[PDB]
């Protein structure tokens, strides 16, 4: 099991959407080029809500099949969107998660993806996180995007 | 060790 | 009609196989590039009849006389600049999930 952090050089917003949100994008459409099926995991309803629409748009010129949790076909999507409330669909290969805690379920990935955002306010939620998955397991790293 |  | 082929890619300018955009909508639908047979309109008309199979238009607003699931999309060009035209194509393939994800 493998969880990588992706390091932010910026809190650059764009399109009412966070840095970490527009890499969330980046990620999620390279993931599912790669064959898998991802679950972007969101800390909140209306963060999922953004990153449903973001998706049709980022990465420019790309079709990225997705949707919320409960919506799509059977399955769900090859890119699926949940939130704290909602039931995500099952057979995943990759979790992105933007939890601003450890997540339980995390546990059912061999692959997940978190962030250490730029802001100063935020890089101790991201300590606690990469200690947690440290605890549960987890083989971990840091990597910045290309 | 966190590097960040 | 060849047996191994599972998509029917119709347009007046047929585009690349190797087009991105025309890569993520096949992925999409789980189809294999050698699974797609590209026709324009004029050789759709020499299929023979009661033909099946189901199919992608793009740009062209007549249906085809073809047994299938039919998704249409605007022109490659709408497709590679609009969220909102790719947001409808998906939720075409949707309603259409049994004869796409069978």
């Amino acid at each position: 099991k493998n969880a990588t952090f992706y390091l932010l050089d910026n809190d650059t917003t764009v399109d009412g959407l966070s840095a970490v949100e527009q890499l969330v994008c980046e990620i999620a459409a390279e993931r599912w080029r790669s064959g898998k099926r991802v679950l972007i995991a969101c800390e909140d309803e209306k963060q999922a809500y953004r990153l449903d629409e973001a998706l049709w748009a980022r990465p420019a010129e790309s079709f990225v099949p997705h949707n919320l949790a409960g919506e799509g076909p059977r399955g769900g999507a090859p890119v699926e969107i949940a939130w704290p409330q909602k039931r995500s669909s099952s057979r995943r290969d990759i979790l992105i998660s933007l939890r601003t805690s450890f997540a339980d379920f995390a546990t059912a990935f061999t692959e997940v993806v978190d962030f250490v955002p730029y802001e100063d306010s935020l890089k101790q939620l991201a300590r606690e996180r990469y200690k947690a998955y440290r605890v549960a397991g987890f083989n971990l790293n840091t990597a910045t995007w290309k | 060790d966190i590097p960040f | 009609i060849p047996a191994h082929v599972r998509l029917v890619m119709v347009a007046n300018d047929l585009p690349a196989l190797t087009d991105p955009l025309v890569s993520d909508v096949l992925r999409a639908l789980t189809v294999s590039p050698d699974q797609v047979l590209q026709l324009t309109p004029e050789k759709i008309a020499m299929l023979p009849q009661g033909s099946h199979c189901n199919s992608w238009r793009l740009g062209t607003d007549e249906p085809l006389s073809l047994e299938g699931a039919q998704v249409a999309s605007p022109a490659l060009t709408d497709l590679r600049a609009n969220p909102t035209a790719r947001a409808a194509l998906w939720q075409q393939i949707c309603t259409y999930e049994h004869d796409f994800f069978p």
